[PDB]
RNA sequence: CCGCCCGUCGCUCCUACCGAUUGAAAGAUAUGAUGAAUUGUUUGGACAAGAAAAAUUUUUUCUGGAAAAACCGUAAAUCCUAUCUUUUAAAGGAAGGAGAAGUCGUAACAAGGUUUCCGUAGGUGAACCUGCGGAAGGAUCAU
RNA sequence: AACCUGGUUGAUCUUGCCAGUAGUCAUAUGCUUGUCUCAAAGAUUAAGCCAUGCAAGUGAAAGUAUAUAUAUAUAUAUGUAGAAACUGCGAACGGCUCAUUAAAACAGUUAUAGUCUACUUGACAUUUAUAAGGAUAACUACGGAAAAGCUGUAGCUAAUACUUGCAUUAUCCUUUUGGAUAAGUAUUUGUUAGAAGGAAUUAUAACAAAGAAGUAACACGUAAAGUGUGUAUCAAUCGAGUUUCUGACCUAUCAGCUUUUGAUGUUAGGGUAUUGGCCUAACAUGGCUAUGACGGGUAACGGGGAAUUAGAGUUCGAUUCCGGAGAGGGAGCCUGAGAAAUAGCUACCACAUCUAAGGAAGGCAGCAGGCGCGUAAAUUACCCAAUUCUAAAGAAGAGAGGUAGUGACAAGAAAUAACAAUGCAAGGUUUGUAUUGGAAUGGUGGGAAUUUAAAACCUUCCCAGAGUAACAAUUGGAGGGCAAGUCUGGUGCCAGCAGCCGCGGUAAUUCCAGCUCCAAUAGCGUAUAUUAAAAUUGUUGCAGUUAAAACGCUCGUAGUUGAAUUUCAAAGAAUCAUUCUUUUUAAAAUCCGGAUUUGUUACUUUGAGUAAAUUAGAGUGUUCAAAGCAAACAGUUAAAGCAUUGUGUUUGAAUACUAUAGCAUGGAAUAACAAAAUUGAACAAGCU
């Protein structure tokens, strides 16, 4: 038999690919967060998309309504997690005022850059691809990454990076030691 | 050439089996026994999904083999032996007694158990027999003929029964305020005392139990199994007590820990 | 052959889209006669065995006045609400009215009280009575010899006679 | 308006139609004929086990029993029609569409030089013409 | 994301199509492709044909061993293995495909008071014996045949093969003892008598008759006296068959069908496991139909579902699960609990293999693999380790199943740099971009650690290891639609492009190039189909004077639609004029002046009962994510808890969706319908 092994579309695409203002507003934000391609927006869009959705039928819903009081407020709290709304924001009507930037913000390449560690975005996300940068004990090398606020604040370079304290321990500065070495002897 | 269907698919598995659509194609198929499939669960899902002494089906049969686990006291080498709803497990190394019972969802969990309580098992007629000589036999849900038994006993009751030996000890009618548990749909792990019975004519018994949050839900008297008078259960419940709760306030437990 | 190969009550033909399922089985009839017994066994469902007569002659009849029965030969058979041709053929079926060889119930008659537990008080019919003095009497049969392989019958009686005494009549 | 354009008539291409040909082809049922195999019953009785007699052989009775046969009953298959469906050929016929600055006119658009158009009938190389009754979508909202 | 742009014109506004546009668990194919995860894959054409191999066997106390081997203890005793075969059980599961099939199948919903049911479970039995009867295999010897899963003869010998066949209980008297009468499980007939179920010709009990099968002539040595094997009936179970209701696509250029040939019914039977025209006989003349019968078509298996949708919907569903069907085509059987079986058999047809020409066997829509067909699809791989099944049931088998291989079907993650100096640039000192130059790192190569049935990958560490970081990104475009050139040459109504409008007749922003740019990017084009775009099929939701479209007109059956009217109201308390609650205002029956039932259905509300997978959805850092259904917690190894030195603990795998029908259910509105006057029923008295 096949497998049962379920797999999902993570991103649609536009629909008017040539429509101008949206072109230009998603290079804007590729510009700004790092990103590869249109595809990383659109998955992000989709993500919050279904997020927005979900927070729509809730609200269609009247309040002790035991549905909309277990989901929604299940919604709210998978939002706080994730860094969206924080204290003051967290009453389902919000969930809907997000927008892409306060999405992206928590991508992992974002917050690196926003907490020292790296120069710019893409110097972070090359980072984050090179094996350095950590989320509390486990190393993670996707620049996507939502980091939640739980983990946040245990973002830092790996145990075992060259500038998180491992040896130089590359092909370049490792070499370049040997070479020196040589010369010395 | 078309006869029974000796496979079960993994997916076509009982949900309260809980098992994987990964790890396995197929799934176990109880054989037949004293329980419907549907509502049972065989004993190497017991061993090793449930209480997880084994890993595998190899292990499962492997114990087995040591003839040390009995289920109603008389030991059993079958791995796909149905063990069902009521029935005490005594693993008999560890000095385990365990007693199947429902959790407050669909699932079957291993009650843990002491040896006095153990001695007992309760059991619901369903039928009630005439046979020859004028000797009436009633018909327990663990498929299993108590013969002789005592005539005040009804179609729908339950009967503590003794397992050292095949007699009864007492017998519990299913009245109007009586301490019942469910087994069947929805409301399954479901603990309540009755508030009424409809006898429907030519349809099946709807009746409604009222809970200890006075949450009153309805079901088939079919799958309702009667489990003490409206003080006292006779059996230990789970931890739970069969008090299904809302989802929210299922939610709100979990959160507070 | 017990199944569907037939119109549809609108008259629409039934496009057959099944073979023949060995449980639509219809084994062919056993045409049971008179003669010495003879009886075969044929292998139904679940081993479930069952016992073509094919000969018979000493089925149990009863006489349900006094509700008693008794073993005899059958001597002839004389009608058949379904047709003529068993009757020519002399085939027991399970509602043939047939000639018991009628002594027997005669005899028992006499050792129990006079001649020709006990609830007597009834004490037999005028036609019944007469049929006796020839020593033959009529008697439906009421097992299905071709399932259950025996004759077993009872006699007719008052009405039910009547009638079939009406139906044999003779006449032209 | 040196605009637009209409139809026949040629010429080339493609499409579908009609088409004698008992056209053909495959498939499908329906009938009928024959009818392999075979359930059942019936007849059989190679023989294998008993009973009867003689000193291993003879004659007769009872059992189970293979082949073979007969009758119903399932009934494959083959052939013959019939009907239907489906592709498919065909001299010729007659449409259509496309093309090419081809022939003949000028039908329509202006009162388009006989207003137009309808239905119907007859006519005529072709557009078309004519009769009868309608319409204005008329060139008249008007004495 | 409830979306629209270009195209009729000299211009305009419409209608209206065409074109674009996006998606497709939707195929193909083109160019291109460094990682990893995941993983569809000879369905579509031919349910066409197949070479070879494999795909169902089975023995760990427990039927049968002088084939046979072997170890102990004193030539015997036990034993322990055991090829072979008989017996038993299995081979009816699984797997494959989707040809058939359109009220059929299937889905839900009944029903089985109309049945069968092996294994499993639990109840649990009735009319020579210190142990019976042959006769059979393997085997020995003699054979035959080219060949076959061919078997002949003779001689043995077992069996849990086959076949016989050995008191006690209930009714009556006495003081637990001594007598009397019986004594068949299903099944069948006749006669009765009757703890359930809504309902019984039910359980059951008695009487009169028959009556199968059975109740150990078996095998271990076990347990705290037990087990295996077998066995009558009952019940349970794994089911199965039938069956109720409701539910399907296109077609009226299919309108009448069905009935000698069972069509519809009644009776009696036969048959079945049981019901039944299921079959026979006899008798009726029915049954279906414009609410579409009967035909026809389907490039139709059904459903769970899939795609796509704001909401409706439209299309798809060969294909993970359930069901049906089929094993080249029909048909027929045997065995068996279960087959109308196909790696059973018989036969015919159609294919086709070997043959010494006599015969013989054969059926991939099992797994691979091959030819064919085709636009269109992978290895004659490794293994039973997991998941399961079968067995004489750990220990054996399993192309079931799994693991790899091929794999740009899809799906997910993600490299192809980054950074800092000066040089140059622009902006109100900072961003941007050409020289240098140290850091970072995968990829790739080789070892290990692990992984795994064994490998391979994954991850992991250690050696190797980028500057043109040649470790080199493509695909398709740049008139418009539509993001991007009136840049350079070539062509010259040619070649070509162009989905559409158009471009090309020597300035082509459209051809052919080069350069530059744009989009999406390890992907991007083309084709055919489909959904949306399409309020361009319109229930929501179109249009009909003139754009396509009001029947010439009226009547008219079905259909759809149908005036008003029948208990309206009233008062009190809380809250921020409104909300939610309590109480009473008639008549009849019921209950000890008080207290409590009152048309049918639609509709609606609650339930009940439904497989999961998918879907929505809760929880859970698979490094993320697609996932999955797991997990989390405390510790260089112990505390703490709780248990009477010993024991980890908390848990999770929710919930909702499962019609339009069926089930129960609260109901005041809205609908129906029923009740109701050339007369209809309610009481009190009287008479039968
Ligand atoms: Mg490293
Ligand atoms: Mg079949
Ligand atoms: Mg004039
Ligand atoms: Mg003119
Ligand atoms: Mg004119
Ligand atoms: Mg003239
Ligand atoms: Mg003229
Ligand atoms: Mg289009
Ligand atoms: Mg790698
Ligand atoms: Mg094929
Ligand atoms: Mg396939
Ligand atoms: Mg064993
Ligand atoms: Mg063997
Ligand atoms: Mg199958
Ligand atoms: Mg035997
Ligand atoms: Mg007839
Ligand atoms: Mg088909
Ligand atoms: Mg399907
Ligand atoms: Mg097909
Ligand atoms: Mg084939
Ligand atoms: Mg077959
Ligand atoms: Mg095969
Ligand atoms: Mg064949
Ligand atoms: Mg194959
Ligand atoms: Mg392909
Ligand atoms: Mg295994
Ligand atoms: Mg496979
Ligand atoms: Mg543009
Ligand atoms: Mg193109
Ligand atoms: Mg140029
Ligand atoms: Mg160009
Ligand atoms: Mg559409
Ligand atoms: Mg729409
Ligand atoms: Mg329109
Ligand atoms: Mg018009
Ligand atoms: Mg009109
Ligand atoms: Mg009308
Ligand atoms: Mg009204």
């Amino acid at each position: 038999p096949k497998s049962y092994r379920n797999y999902s579309k993570t991103a649609r695409n536009p629909k008017r690919p040539f429509e101008k203002e949206r072109l230009d507003q998603e290079l804007k934000l590729i510009g700004e967060y790092g990103l590869k391609n249109k595809r990383e927006i659109w998955r992000v869009q989709y993500l919050l998309a279904k997020i927005r959705s979900a927070a729509r039928y809730l609200l269609t819903l009247d309040e002790k309504s035991s549905k909309r009081i277990f989901q929604g407020e299940a919604l709210l709290r998978r939002m706080v997690r994730q860094g969206l709304l924080g204290e003051n924001e967290e009453k389902l009507d919000y969930v809907l005022g997000l927008t892409l930037p306060k999405l992206l913000e928590r991508r992992l390449q974002t917050k690196v850059f926003k907490l020292g560690l790296a120069k710019s975005v893409h110097h972070a996300r090359v980072l984050i691809r090179q094996r350095h940068i950590r989320v509390g004990k486990q190393m993670v090398d996707i620049p996507s990454f939502l980091v939640r606020v739980d983990s946040e604040k245990h973002i830092d370079f790996a145990t075992t990076s060259p500038f998180g304290g491992a040896r130089p321990g590359r092909v370049k500065r490792k070499s370049l030691k040997k070479q020196k070495e040589k010369t010395e002897a | 050439g078309k006869g029974i269907k000796k496979h079960l698919k993994r997916v076509n598995a009982p949900s309260h089996w809980m098992l994987n659509k990964m790890g396995g194609q197929y799934a176990p198929k109880t054989s037949s026994g004293p329980h419907k499939l549907l509502e049972s669960i065989p004993l190497v899902i017991l061993l090793r999904n449930r209480l997880k002494y084994a890993l595998t089906f190899d292990e499962v049969k492997m114990i087995l083999i040591q003839k040390i686990v009995k289920v109603d006291n008389k030991v059993r080498t079958d791995c796909t032996f149905p063990v069902g709803l009521m029935d005490v497990i005594h693993i008999t190394k560890s000095n385990e007694y365990f007693r199947l019972l429902y959790d407050i969802k669909g699932r079957f969990v291993p009650h843990r158990i002491t040896n006095e309580e153990s001695k007992y098992k309760l059991c619901k007629v369903k039928k009630i027999l005439l046979r020859k000589g004028r000797l009436s036999i009633a018909v327990t849900h663990d498929g299993r003929s108590i013969p002789y038994i005592h005539p005040d006993v009804k179609v729908n009751d339950t009967v503590r029964l003794d397992l050292e030996t095949g007699k009864v000890l007492e017998h519990l009618k299913f009245q109007v305020g009586s301490l019942v548990m469910v087994t069947a749909g929805h409301s399954v792990g479901r603990v309540g005392v009755i508030s009424s019975i409809d006898k429907n004519m030519g349809t099946y018994d709807i009746i409604h139990v009222k809970d200890s949050r006075n949450k009153v839900f309805a079901t088939r008297l079919s799958n309702v199994f009667v489990i003490g008078d409206n003080t006292k259960p006779y059996i230990s419940l789970p931890r739970e007590k069969g008090i299904k709760l809302d989802i929210i306030e299922e939610r709100r437990n979990r959160l507070k820990a | 052959r017990d199944g569907r190969h037939k119109l549809r009550l609108t008259g629409g033909k039934k496009k057959i889209h099944k073979k023949k399922r060995k449980y639509e089985l219809g084994r062919p009839p056993s045409n049971t006669k008179l003669g010495s017994r003879q009886v075969h066994v044929v292998r139904g469902r679940g081993r479930n065995y069952k016992y073509r007569a094919i000969k018979l002659d000493s089925g149990s009849f009863s006489w349900p006045t006094f509700g008693i029965s008794k073993n005899t030969r059958i001597i002839d058979v004389v009608y058949n609400a379904s047709n003529n041709e068993l009757v020519r053929t002399k085939t027991l079926v399970k509602n043939c009215i047939v000639v018991i060889d009628s002594h027997p119930f005669t005899t028992w008659y006499e050792n129990t009280f006079g001649t020709t537990k006990i609830g007597k008080s009834k004490n037999i019919d005028p036609l019944l009575l007469e049929q006796f003095k020839q020593g033959r009497v009529l008697a439906c049969i009421s097992s299905r010899p071709g399932q259950c392989g025996k004759a077993d019958g009872y006699i007719i009686e008052g009405d039910e006679l009547l009638f079939y005494k009406r139906k044999m009549d003779k006449r032209n």
